[PDB]
């Protein structure tokens, strides 16, 4: 197919020689998924700002306020290195020596009675 | 500069239970998430009324907002 | 209210019947709050009818909030042990105290060997941020964000 | 300055080509940081044609090992495309180190401090730290050895700190039993070592005559994919995590898996009794396998305690489980990731527990509390591997940004930084005197690093695809390698560190094939897991894929 | 207790997704078989799901029967807030 060929050379492009072949399918079935709620947010935008034509900042606008909510990412390193230093300056705790089985207070931990129905 | 007063919001638990009290931090992290939100809002509603070329920021801003985005449809 | 069948609309009239069955934000700091952000795209005025808007906007976020963090407060409030139609399978807690007192009669002959050494010589519901946090990365919003990773150490 | 990025680039690219061989292998390191920096920063002023431009013409003369990362660069053309990266936004921001020696920056210094190459010398100076050392310039076959990383051939200011690679009990290098708060060790655990000590009577010396034998614990149906395996230290249990969210425990003693008994039969019996815990077994429940439920993803994590109760596994759904092995229960779920948590390991003391997870930070537990006590938030991409040192006052955190890490456990500093790897490091282990650790990584090296002196100080080359599992031997006569080459190499692992500086590097020998004792191939079967009997008995479990 | 009535009747009750079926994607949840008559309520509440989501696509067939068709379930979804997509790739 036209936009299958071309699936096919973005994964051997990251190197990806070895896939199944649902990969593809699926990977275009994300992409119309993607450009069908760009579009569809970009005429609501265009409808917004009352113009007939759905022009290129209508696209630059619905790309950006769906990719503020949609693709996230890990948190950044000044951000991990800030809470680092906030946790690594508490000094390690001692041990009770005989205390038990070493857990979590009760409400943190999944041990609990556990019940179920009486079958009748 | 705190918008949220810490009592009202012992009054949005009230009239969901009568009997409830929530935990000091579980207060905090709300505010926290009612501050957060005002600010992603207002951005947002703010670049959709640049968009429409505006200097008003218009319900018609806010409003969108929230029904593409958080789907909350508040009557306007 | 787009959609007729919505199915958020019966998430929120169940659960409301399940806590049955056990904000208004201040408009003088407000309107300085919205007015600051907008210094930063050229949106100099605000219209009069937006900063109760977006207060009315902030109580049905902390409202669906609120009402969500309740009906998992009260879902460790229900103990089974007083129905009887109910019955337990498996109590790890108890086989732990077992284990804990032998543990303690260790220790106990432990402090005999030392001591022959020496010798020698109305229901209240009450919200935890656990129900917050389980409220937080169940829905879309919040659920890779940096104010749930930070109350990961709160 | 944006169109002209490609006249400095070039100018700087035409200096070096033309210096003599000597110093012109030393200053080819400055290629691939000054190309990214250049194009990182053309695309954060939006400067997209140019940045495509520059991409197009100077790609092809970055060292071969680079073409992942310049993959990723190739996708990112615009702003916003890298501004949620974090990964190449944390590289914009950091220093490429960049170890030159003084005779080669002599004609570096030269070349830009004049003003007909100010620009470029205002870009070095802005985004490239240069860590000078009075030495021998190095070859391109060394040089080759110990770059690969981004922001990669870290300071020796970083690798001067002081660090105690010793075991516990005199030994200089050993730290106090009381600098890290470990456990007591208990009667039953005191009761182990007396059986351990009987199997070490029957260990035998490894070493390049007497080859171990290999017993591999193939798992054959697998059908759900096997992403986990760990042995106990005494080989009497198997764990196996697979990617249908299970994991399922194997008894390989003659001697079935039993639960202890339920709370109400506990409390008729009496304690205090010699038998208790033969008392406590339930016999009704007697298996040779263990299947438990309870992580919503694909375990990726599985780590024994050493006294065999205490199962932990790691998966995809953000979660670190504390399952029992007498109850056959999950205890704990540790939530602080929201990311998959790519490795677990206990300490070689069983109370602390590090976790590593995509979320490029790795958290230190103590399976007491909710929260973790040290966070090692270094790394710039996924801390892939969690290593404990065998006195567990030290963490390696092997990673995706080709860094290997050692953390302290006070303070939660980072005291070495072992860069050198081209690939994403899958496999740490280390040495059972506590002085080396060897890394594995996709690029199928094996790297044999010192931890005193923060060196490299040998490089194992056999294998072809990813090194997914290392482990010395318990003398450390031996370490063994598994990849996905299907294959089980075992290298010398007492003629690798026979020598024991100020240049920060050692010339490596180019020895791996005199360190090679033996390799063996697998029927289509990688090999996940090494593990080495207490009598010096190799085993090694994977899934067979017929594939 | 309706519920809990129904679910003590559902032992003895064969569902129309089996529970060696409806408990393999449990199990790839994380949620283990503890008892079968949870097992079966779950299978009841998807099958409920889907025969909905039929029968409104079906009111939709029998206003433009028969063939069941990706334009029935695009209006059919759409009162359930659920956008789906046509192939339009292959």
């Amino acid at each position: 197919p036209k936009d299958a060929q071309m699936m096919a050379q973005i994964l051997k492009d990251m190197g990806i020689t070895e896939y199944e072949p649902r990969v593809i399918n699926q990977m275009l079935e994300f992409a119309f998924r993607y450009v069908t709620t760009i579009l569809d947010d970009a005429k609501i935008y265009s409808s917004h700002a009352k113009k007939a034509t759905v022009d290129a900042d209508d696209v630059r606008l619905a790309i950006q306020c769906r990719a503020d909510q949609s693709f996230t990412s890990p948190p950044p390193r000044d951000f991990l290195l800030d809470i680092a230093r906030q946790r690594n300056q508490t000094p390690l705790p001692l041990i009770k020596p005989y205390s038990g089985p070493r857990l979590p207070p009760d409400r943190y931990c999944l041990t609990a009675p556990n019940y179920r129905l009486k079958s009748l | 500069n705190q918008v949220l007063t810490k009592k009202k919001l012992q009054d949005l638990v009230r009239e969901v239970d009568p009997n409830e009290q929530l935990d000091e931090d579980v207060e905090e992290m709300l505010l926290q998430i009612a501050d957060d939100f005002i600010e992603s809002v207002v951005t947002a509603a703010c670049q959709l009324a640049r968009h429409r070329k505006s200097s008003t920021l218009e319900v018609k801003d806010v409003q969108l907002h929230l029904e593409r985005q958080w789907n909350m449809w508040i009557p306007g | 209210v787009a959609s007729m069948a919505g199915v958020n609309l019966s998430e929120e009239s169940a659960r409301i019947l399940a806590t049955n069955s056990e904000t208004f934000l201040l408009q003088a700091p407000l309107q300085r709050r919205i007015l600051e952000i907008g210094k930063k795209h050229g949106i100099t005025e605000l219209h009069p009818d937006v900063v109760s808007y977006v207060s009315h906007a902030t109580q049905q976020r902390l409202q669906n909030l609120v009402e969500k963090i309740s009906e998992t407060a009260q879902q460790k409030n229900f103990s089974y042990k007083d129905d009887d139609r109910y019955e337990q399978a498996s109590d790890v807690r108890a086989q732990l105290k077992f284990f804990e007192q032998l543990d303690q009669i260790e220790k106990q002959r432990k402090d005999e060997q030392e001591r022959e050494i020496l010798m020698r010589a109305q229901r209240i519901t009450r919200v935890n941020l656990r129900d917050l946090i389980f409220c937080l990365e169940n829905e879309r919003e919040t659920s890779h964000s940096l104010l749930l990773y930070k109350a990961f150490l709160k | 300055d944006p169109t002209m990025y490609e006249e400095y680039y070039s100018g700087l690219k035409h200096f070096i080509e033309c210096s003599l061989d000597c110093h012109r292998a030393e200053l080819s390191q400055l290629f691939y940081p000054l190309f990214v920096h250049m194009y990182l920063e053309l695309v954060y002023n939006q400067h997209e044609n140019e940045a495509k431009s520059f991409f197009e013409k100077f790609h092809g003369d970055q060292e071969c090992y680079y073409q992942d990362d310049l993959r990723v660069l190739s996708s990112l053309t615009k702003k916003e495309h890298m501004k949620g990266n974090e990964t190449m936004l944390d590289f914009r921001t950091s220093k490429f180190v960049l170890r030159i020696s003084r005779d080669s920056y002599q004609l570096l210094k030269r070349h830009l401090q004049e003003k007909q190459n100010n620009q470029i010398w205002n870009i070095v100076q802005e985004h490239l730290y240069i860590d000078i050392f009075d030495g021998m310039p190095r070859s391109k076959q060394q040089i080759d050895a110990m770059v690969g990383s981004l922001a990669g051939e870290a300071k020796r200011e970083a690798n001067k700190s002081k660090v105690f690679f010793g075991l516990l009990k005199q030994d200089p290098n050993a730290p106090p039993q009381n600098r890290i708060p470990l456990p007591e060790l208990k009667d039953s655990d005191k009761l182990d070592k007396i059986m351990n000590m009987k199997e070490t009577t029957k260990r035998v010396r490894l070493g390049p005559d007497c080859l171990p034998s290999i017993c591999f614990y193939t798992f054959l149906n697998a059908y759900q994919g096997l992403t986990a395996v760990d042995v106990t230290d005494d080989s009497s249990l198997i764990a196996g995590g697979f990617a249908d969210s299970t994991v399922r425990v194997w008894s390989v003693t003659p001697k079935k898996l039993r639960s202890v008994k339920q709370a109400s039969d506990l409390s008729l019996i009496d304690k205090e009794s010699d038998d208790v815990l033969e008392r406590i077994m339930d016999e009704k429940t007697a298996s040779e396998l263990k299947i438990l439920y309870g992580h919503s993803g694909p375990v990726y994590g599985a780590s024994f305690s050493p006294d065999r109760n205490y199962l932990l596994s790691s998966s995809e759904d953000g979660t670190v489980r504390l399952w029992s092995l007498q109850t056959f229960t999950c205890l704990v779920g540790y939530k602080g990731h929201n990311y998959p948590v790519w490795d677990t390991q206990f300490s070689p003391y069983g109370y602390y527990f590090v976790s590593g997870g995509h979320d490029r930070v790795a958290r230190l537990w103590a399976t007491d509390h909710y929260q973790p006590l040290r966070i090692f938030a270094g790394h710039l991409a996924d801390v892939n591997c969690t290593r404990f040192h065998p006195n567990s006052n030290y963490v390696a955190t092997g990673s995706a940004d080709r860094t290997v890490r050692l953390w302290d456990v006070l303070n939660g500093n980072c005291v070495r930084i072992f860069t050198g790897h081209k690939g994403p490091i899958h496999s740490l282990t280390f040495s059972p005197n506590g002085r080396f650790l060897a890394t594995g990584a996709t690029d199928g090296r094996v790297l044999l690093w010192d931890i005193g002196h923060g060196l490299m100080v040998g490089e194992l080359k056999g294998h072809t695809d990813t090194v997914c599992s290392l482990r010395f031997s318990r003398d450390g006569e031996i370490l063994a390698s598994g990849s996905m080459d299907n294959t089980v190499r075992l290298w010398d692992a007492i003629k690798a560190f026979e020598d024991l500086t100020a240049t920060g590097h050692i010339n490596l020998p180019e020895n791996s094939q005199e360190l090679l004792l033996g390799t063996y191939m697998t029927k289509s079967t990688p090999v996940v897991h090494l593990h080495f009997t207490r009598r010096n008995l190799v085993l090694a479990a994977g899934a067979y894929s017929p594939q | 207790t309706p519920l809990v009535d129904f679910l003590m009747q559902l032992e003895d009750y064969t569902p129309t997704i089996p529970d060696a079926v409806t408990g393999y994607y449990l199990n790839r949840a994380g949620f283990e078989a503890s008892d079968p008559r949870i097992i079966r309520l779950i299978s009841l509440a998807a099958q409920k799901f889907i025969s909905d989501i039929a029968n409104d696509a079906l009111q939709h067939c029998k206003m433009k029967k028969y063939t069941l068709t990706m334009e029935d379930l695009t209006p059919a979804l759409s009162e359930y807030g659920i956008n789906v997509k046509k192939p339009h790739y292959f």
